[PDB]
């Protein structure tokens, strides 16, 4: 029927809250985090990149206190690879302190950008085990004709190996004898399989779950957030409601409200008795009103342009009553940290301005725009002459010699593309400069005859 | 042998759907960015709805950065700034585009009303918006489960529905859906099935939705359109140089409002296109969607929703819908039409010194609007060195320069043209003739053609400037070539009124005059006794005079003759030319005569010998007018002696009638309408009162005693003569002056009873006024509604050509002179002139051919066929015309303003369309709307019913609100029952066999039956006859011809009855079958059949079935043309007029008739 009522009624599903299931959340929220924190937490090619940048934005906030850190994390990781690798206390207690590692992981913020980033690159590196992993299937379920009953029995197992492979062709069965006609691209597809195990440092079994985690964790907060917005489509509106008809249409400032708000849950914490809406309503008006003045008029215009304007118009209609008469540029500019013609340059980039299609008269019903006239296009009697320019110029440099018109014409362009410099012009033809200087001259020597160009002179 | 790939002389023009990557074909680009220009350097930010980076440069040959600003470095780009070096005129011609975040709907064929999107999807409207706002979710898929493909779950549905069928069944809801839907479907397929189900139920509400539906599609299919594409991923935006951002003085601006509206789609669209990266609530974003399909249709056809305002104003913007030019209906709606060049204009005067072929045009403007003609001429004879200066002496007005400017003009006319152009008569072509004054200057002769009087109407004028045109306005608009009115035979370069004063002045006889009776040589000697103060003009006298007859072999016999006559009629006789008897001038002459004369000159020697009589009939008629000082002053008004003694005797009744009243032997409704005759008889005495005695009471005496002949007070020989007056009018200066009716309609017991020569006392008046205003009125509104009739004609006769030569069939239509009971309405002559017969004609008695086959009938044989008793005429006229898509020169008949018949390629239906539709602004159920309703086709309110079948009638049932009828055949079937409300009175014999299309009911019948039933040359004759009865009327003398072409559009549809290959039921150009009947007739097979049945369509509803559509989509609504037209991805292969002209290439009939021929021979030429 009528998109706003349906924005309204959609919105109707009131679903309040009272502080209770306001700050329930904001863990919840909390917890995806960390749970995803903790997730990530766990990536020694997420950490072992922050080594390579970290050596990249050093060799180019107090750089030696952010010296001092990369070392604790340094000094913790390296003791962590030795129990693994060394295998003491079997990823028991070796397993400890590849816990308080991550742990040294999980304190402190830092850059949004380099996240998403490392975020991507886990799941896309994810891709490629799935990438590798889609392969092997087609190849050998559908290929060669195999069950999946029997495919994810031995597969599964290791999934980089290739124990599955040659046991499921020395099973004898039916399906087995097929699994040959791929043995050049089983051997391709375990390979890069084992190498993303050696890209990402971890066995391709466990890698999933923790990207999982973070991906679940992930799920957990966005849900959660979600939620907190759909709360407070009602704060929106009302101060929304304020900056209507502003050069902007209304579902306009409220969409924008309603990211100045769905901005707001973001920066929060809950951690703080400051009640959440007034801190909404900064982050609101934020986007709204900074949303207008940028996007509203046909011509964009920058800020301080918008309020040193108000500054004027406001102040002209106090003016107004004061000098209950009319202020005059130079009297308002007086009344002004400004400058004049400053001034009088602003008044003109106001007014939004005049639709053409507006309508003037009905002397046929005109409209606006049906009298602007052209001011490019060139006037057929001006644009003939110009052809009898040619000419009869034409005319002339024939009646010369046939070595000085093409020094002119060169020097003109003229029947010629760039116009050639009247030095280059020697260079071309040797024989310079100064030489063919008065060779020039030799023309423009001729007008005791220019009765012709004379007269399409004036 | 090759094809092309350039640019070539196409025809035709293809419209259709607009794929995506279609669209991206055109776009040079995707604005991105709401901005405009730069705010402080007004230079346009790239890239954004104006750019350069993509439109254009600003500036002719200049990149944006300007690093490269050279007429050299052209197709370069600029390193930095996306700009080849190009005129600026690109950017108003490259186009952009813009990705959507959500498909989205095209507003045009999602309401356009019978939705596209909706019948196509047999799915109603309601529900699709309801998907689209989001409402409910619909099914897409469903499969072998619970539910319908087209089918719709509310959410709550939908998920108890999702949690039983995991997958296996698909519902969406939001564009996609539909979206999802159409890419979907298979229509080759429904249609089968829909073929099937045609065939499986027999039901008329069905197989006219059914068929009708099915028809619609397999048309879809037959396009190459997707219906995928009715929905929108990509727009196209519109060249920035055509929405322009102008600079003003004062430097405020001014744009067009698509601006603000493409604003808002970038707007919504990018927040949205940022929304989903911020993984907003769907809560959100759904809004989003829903606000994006809004910023479109406001784009697209604003005013099919909320209407977005105008920003700014309060006022509605703009939507590229509402720019479409043409766009008319329904209906109005005039064209200007573009302005043009070589143009202009001015007050008009007189000018007699004109010879029929000029007109005084002033130095002043003959100067300014042959400009360069005179650039050339002065440098050709060489007065200039250069143009530049040519210029300077023009600009100088040097004396040179008038000299030379008549030597551009010697043989150039240029086009004259006045206020409302009616019939092509509104423009003539003159030479001209170079004048001082700021004034137009006309031949009076032609006055009467424009209609201009000189109470300040302006006429305008052009200049032909291709060779071409200057003989086009040579051979075909010069004036002389136009003085038949190619309405109706007759001349229209009469003798008007100041003139044909002076003809009857001198053509007149006074009883006893300085002559009475002598003799003379001839006129010579005739002129010579007058200007010697000798003789009056009209004093009777006998003279010697020859005139000449051509009666033998093509040749010219004289004769002379005492010829008893008058002087003036001698003096005349000088200007006659030849074959032309004296009897012709012996009389009085009126103006009634005089055109007549005019004619007959005309259809005797022809041409130029007419015309340069006219001249010299004019000049003359001017010149005794002035001698004989006719004027008027109030004593020349005679109110009759006797006029106060009847009224007084009327005035008598009344008192009576009233007596009688009051004594009640008689009524109020009586007594009124009893009262206001005997006023009504009085003012027909007080009429003829007067008039009997203005007339000729000049009584005079010769000799004896007294004789009493016509009168010469100066205002009889004004009405007498046809220059002007009214006896209507007259009555109303000398006896009483009518009655006047007050508003009511309801006329007043008391007539008018002064005049004018009496004073009018203020009651008088006072009534006097409703009426004079009413009547300016009505002209205000009859010339509206004339008008917006025309513009209907025209817009359906018009892509109407005289092409077959002669179609040659013997199928024509029954003349008989018109005889309305009384006397012969109208002879049978006039009705038969000019065409061309089906059969050979035979005397009264036979074994005579008088006239042979197919001969055109011209005066002679009329004047035979008056002397054999001849009486009624079978007849070639165009609805017979075998010819299809044409006209046959045969079947028509032969107007024109020039004699013979017509010659191919004339534009014979806007000509028609023409004669009728002008004169209508003088018409007076009955009148103009009256007519409307002859050719719109109009039942009337309550219509006769006939004899649907001949055969024995009987009544059947009963009563039950309507009498079921049961006709009953001698043989056949019998089983006609109709049912009738017999709420109305009958007429029919009840033991009676009725022959089919009798009387069955009386009052008006509604044509469609009498074609249905009568016939066609029936039909055919009640359009006329009853059109004609309203003119005829009004003394308005239009040809039926013209009727007859438009009645030819009307019945362009008819019926099939079998089949073979089309379609059955379907209705169909009578034209397309004609052809198609023919292509099995000895053709492929007999197939088999098929018979049709003709149709009577309303002009209107006619018009808008053009072949063309770009005609049509200017007729009527054009959203829908369109909307409706590139669905079934139709092209206009051009052929009618108008579609040429919008593209403005060359007209198919006229002179470019000739040339379009030469082309599509090479159509379909190997
Ligand atoms: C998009 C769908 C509509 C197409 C049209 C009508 C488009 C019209 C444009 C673009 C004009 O601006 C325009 C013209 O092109 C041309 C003219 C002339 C006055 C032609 C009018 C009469 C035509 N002939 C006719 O009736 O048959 C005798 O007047 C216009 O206003
Ligand atoms: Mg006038
Ligand atoms: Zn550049
Ligand atoms: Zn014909």
């Amino acid at each position: 029927t009528d998109p706003v009522r349906m924005y309204m009624r959609e919105m109707g599903t009131v679903e309040l809250l009272t502080r209770e299931g306001e700050i329930d959340i904001a863990k919840r929220i909390e917890d995806g985090i960390n749970q995803v924190q903790c997730s990530v937490a766990e990536y020694p090619e997420a950490i072992t990149y922050l080594l390579e940048q970290y050596d990249r934005v050093e060799a180019e906030i107090d750089p030696e206190l952010a010296r001092e850190k990369f070392a604790e994390l340094r000094a913790q990781y390296v003791v962590t690879r030795d129990t693994i690798k060394a295998k003491g206390r079997s990823h028991a207690t070796a397993q400890e302190e590849i816990l308080k590692l991550s742990e040294v992981f999980k304190q402190f913020r830092l850059v949004p950008k380099q996240f998403d980033y490392l975020v991507n690159s886990m799941r896309v590196m994810m891709d490629r085990v799935r990438t590798q992993e889609r392969l092997i299937m087609k190849l050998c379920v559908e290929q060669c004709k195999m069950p999946k009953k029997n495919f994810i029995t031995l597969f599964t197992g290791n999934e980089t190996s290739d124990t599955w492979f040659n046991a499921a062709i020395a099973m004898n069965k039916p399906w087995s004898e097929k699994l040959h006609d791929v043995s050049e691209e089983v051997h391709r597809a375990l390979q890069k399989l084992q190498q993303i195990e050696e890209e990402t440092g971890l066995t391709i079994e466990q890698v999933k779950d923790i990207n999982r985690r973070m991906s679940i964790g992930e799920a957990k907060a966005r849900r959660a957030k979600k939620e907190m917005v759909e709360a407070n489509l009602r704060l929106v509106i009302s101060i929304a409601k304020k900056y209507t008809n502003r050069g902007l249409q209304f579902l306009d400032l409220i969409q924008e409200g309603n990211i100045g708000l769905m901005k707001a849950v973001d920066k929060f914490e809950y951690r703080r008795g400051y009640k959440f809406s007034t801190y909404a309503t900064w982050w609101i008006r934020q986007a709204i009103t900074r949303s207008i003045a940028d996007q509203a008029r046909t011509i964009r215009i920058p800020v301080h342009m918008i309020e040193t304007i108000n500054k004027l118009n406001r102040i002209s209609r106090q003016m107004l009553q004061e000098m209950g008469r009319e202020p005059t540029p130079e009297e308002l500019a007086e009344r002004m940290l400004m400058p004049e013609d400053k001034i009088r340059k602003v008044l003109k980039i106001a007014k939004e301005p005049i639709s053409m299609e507006t309508p003037i008269g009905d002397d046929e019903d005109s409209h606006l725009g049906d009298f602007i006239e052209d001011t490019t296009l060139e006037l057929p009697l001006d644009s003939a002459t110009t052809e009898s320019l040619r000419a009869a110029t034409h005319d002339v440099l024939a009646g010369l010699t046939a070595r000085e018109a093409k020094v002119l014409r060169m020097r003109f362009g003229i029947d010629m593309n760039t116009d050639y410099t009247l030095e280059e012009v020697g260079k071309q033809f040797d024989v310079t400069r100064e030489r063919i200087r008065q060779i020039e001259a030799k023309a423009l020597r001729k007008l005791r005859h220019p009765s012709r160009s004379e007269v399409l002179r004036s | 042998l090759k094809a092309q790939t350039k640019t070539e002389e196409f025809d035709a023009i293809k419209i259709a759907l607009a794929s995506p990557d279609m669209i991206r074909s055109w776009s040079f680009g995707e604005v991105k960015k709401p901005e405009t220009i730069n705010y402080r350097t007004f230079k346009p930010e790239r890239d954004g709805l104006f750019c350069a980076r993509i439109f254009g440069p600003v500036k002719d040959y200049e990149c944006l950065c300007g690093k490269y600003k050279r007429l050299k470095h052209r197709g370069v780009i600029c390193e930095k700034c996306g700009v080849e070096v190009t005129q600026t005129k690109v950017r108003r011609e490259r186009m952009g585009h813009i990705e959507l975040a959500s498909p989205t709907a095209h507003i045009w064929f999602l309401k356009s009303l019978p939705s596209r999107i909706g019948l196509l999807l047999d799915m109603p409207l309601r529900d699709i918006e309801r998907v689209l706002y989001f409402e409910s979710y619909v099914v897409i898929e469903g499969g072998m489960t619970n539910l319908e493909r087209q089918q719709i779950l509310t959410e709550e549905q939908y998920l108890d529905a999702l949690e039983e069928f995991g997958d296996e069944f698909d519902a969406k809801m939001g564009a996609e859906a539909i979206q999802a839907l159409l890419k979907s479907m298979d229509l080759e397929q429904e249609c089968e099935q829909l073929r099937e189900e045609l065939n499986e139920t027999n039901s008329e509400t069905k197989r006219k939705k059914l068929t009708k539906r099915i028809k619609l599609l397999e048309a879809f299919v037959q396009s190459g359109n997707k219906p995928e594409w009715m929905i929108l991923t990509v727009l196209p935006v519109l060249p920035p140089d055509l929405r322009p951002l102008v600079p003003l003085d004062g430097g405020r601006f001014a744009t067009s409002d698509l601006n603000d509206l493409y604003r808002r789609v970038i707007n919504r669209n990018n927040r949205l296109k940022r929304l989903l990266d911020l993984a907003a609530p769907d809560i959100i974003v759904r809004n989003e969607k829903r606000m994006l399909q809004e910023a479109v249709d406001a784009l697209l056809d604003n005013g099919r929703r909320g209407r977005a305002i105008t920003g700014s104003n309060k006022r509605p913007l703009k939507s590229l819908a509402d720019m479409i030019k043409g766009k008319q209906g329904r209906f109005r709606q005039n064209l200007l039409g573009k302005r043009v060049d070589y143009s202009g204009r001015s007050v008009i005067t007189v000018g007699p010194y004109l010879r029929l072929h000029q007109c005084g045009l002033p130095k002043k403007m003959a100067l300014e609007l042959f400009k360069p003609f005179i650039y050339g001429k002065l440098e050709l004879r060489g007065l200039a060195t250069t143009i530049k200066a040519a210029k300077k002496m023009v600009e100088r007005e040097e004396a040179v320069v008038w000299d030379i400017l008549d030597e551009v003009i010697r043989e150039h006319p240029v086009l004259l043209n006045r206020a409302p152009t009616l019939h092509r008569l509104g423009i003539q072509a003159f030479e001209p003739v170079l004048i001082e004054g700021k004034a137009i200057q006309l031949h009076p002769l032609v006055c009467a053609a424009y209609n201009a009087d000189f109470d300040g109407d302006q006429m305008a004028v052009h200049v032909p400037l291709t060779l071409e045109a200057q003989l086009e306005a040579r051979a075909l608009m010069m004036s002389t070539n136009n003085i038949l009115s190619p309405a109706n035979g007759e001349p229209i370069i009469v003798p008007s009124q100041d003139v044909v004063l002076g003809l009857y002045y001198m053509t007149r006889d006074c009883v006893n005059a300085k002559g009475e009776g002598m003799v003379l040589t001839g006129p010579k000697e005739a002129e010579r006794l007058y200007r010697s103060g000798l003789a009056s003009l009209h004093a009777r006298v006998k003279v010697r005079i020859t005139e000449y007859e051509k009666d033998a072999n093509g040749e010219l016999v004289a004769k002379t003759s005492l010829k008893d006559t008058t002087v003036g009629r001698a003096i005349l006789w000088m200007i006659v030319p030849k074959g032309l008897p004296y009897s012709i001038v012996n009389q009085a002459l009126g103006k009634k005569a005089i055109s007549k004369m005019l004619n007959t000159c005309y259809r005797i020697l022809g041409l130029k010998p007419t015309v340069i009589f006219a001249d010299q009939i004019m000049y003359t008629g001017f010149a005794y007018a002035a001698r004989s000082g006719a004027s008027v002053g109030i004593d020349d008004m005679v109110i009759p002696e006797k006029k106060h003694e009847i009224i007084s005797e009327a005035e008598a009744e009344v008192a009576e009638i009233q007596e009688q009243f009051q004594s009640g032997l008689v009524t109020a409704g009586e007594r009124y309408n009893k009262v206001i005759d005997i006023w009504a008889a009085a003012n027909d005495r007080v009429s003829k009162a007067m008039m009997d005695n203005l007339q000729t009471e000049t009584v005079i005496n010769r000799d004896g005693q007294e004789e009493k002949q016509v009168s010469f007070n100066s205002i009889y020989m004004m009405a007498d003569s046809g220059a002007r007056g009214s006896a209507a009018q007259i009555r109303q200066l000398a006896g009483m002056r009518g009655l006047m009716a007050k508003p009511d309609g309801s006329i007043i017991e008391t007539p008018i009873t002064a005049n004018f020569r009496e004073g009018l006392n203020v009651l008088q008046y006072f009534i006097s006024t409703h009426g004079a205003r009413k009547g300016l009125a009505d002209t205000a509104l009859k010339t509206a509604n004339s008008g917006y009739l025309t513009r209907r004609l025209v817009d359906v006769a018009q892509d109407l050509v005289v092409t077959e030569d002669d179609c040659g069939t013997h199928e024509g239509i029954m003349m008989t002179p018109v005889i309305e009971g009384g006397d012969v309405k109208e002879p049978l002559r006039d009705r038969v002139l000019g065409r061309v017969t089906a059969e050979d004609v035979l005397k009264p008695g036979t074994a005579d051919i008088l006239v042979p086959r197919n001969t055109l009938l011209h005066e002679q044989w009329c004047d035979l066929l008056e002397e054999n008793s001849v009486d009624a005429v079978k007849v070639r006229s165009v609805v017979s015309c075998d010819t299809d898509f044409g006209v046959c020169a045969h079947c028509y008949g032969r107007d024109l303003a020039r004699g013979h018949i017509i010659n191919k390629g004339e534009a014979i239906g806007v000509i028609a369309a023409q004669s009728i539709g002008e004169p209508g602004t003088q018409l007076t159920t009955g009148g103009l709307p009256r007519v409307a309703d002859l050719f719109e086709a109009r039942r009337p309110k309550e219509p006769a019913i006939l004899a649907e079948i001949s055969g024995i009638v009987s009544f059947g049932k009963e009563t039950k609100g309507k009498r079921r009828l049961v006709i009953t055949p001698v043989d056949g079937s019998d089983p006609y029952e109709e049912m009738i409300p017999k709420w109305r009175q009958l007429n029919v014999f009840e033991g009676e066999r009725v022959e089919r299309g009798d009387v069955i009911s009386d009052g008006p019948e509604a044509p469609h039956d009498i074609l249905r039933l009568r016939g066609v040359h029936a039909v055919t004759r009640y359009i006329v006859n009853e059109v004609q009865d309203v003119y005829r009327l009004q003394g308005v003398k239009i040809n039926d011809k013209h009727i007859e072409v438009i009645v030819r559009q009307m019945l362009r549809k008819a019926t099939i009855v079998n089949a073979g290959s089309s379609d059955f039921l379907e209705g169909e150009q009578v034209e397309y079958s004609r052809v198609k009947i023919a292509n099995r007739e000895l053709e492929a097979n007999g197939k088999v059949g098929a018979t049709y049945s003709r149709d009577l369509l309303g002009i209107t509803k006619a018009s808008l079935a053009t072949e063309s559509f770009i005609s049509a989509a200017s007729f009527q609504e054009t959203t829908r043309v369109l909307t409706e037209a590139a669905v079934a991805g139709k092209r206009d292969e051009l052929r009618g007029l108008k579609e040429n002209v919008i593209v403005g290439r060359l007209i198919p009939a006229g002179t470019g008739y000739a040339y379009h021929q030469d082309r599509m021979r090479r159509r379909a030429a190997g």
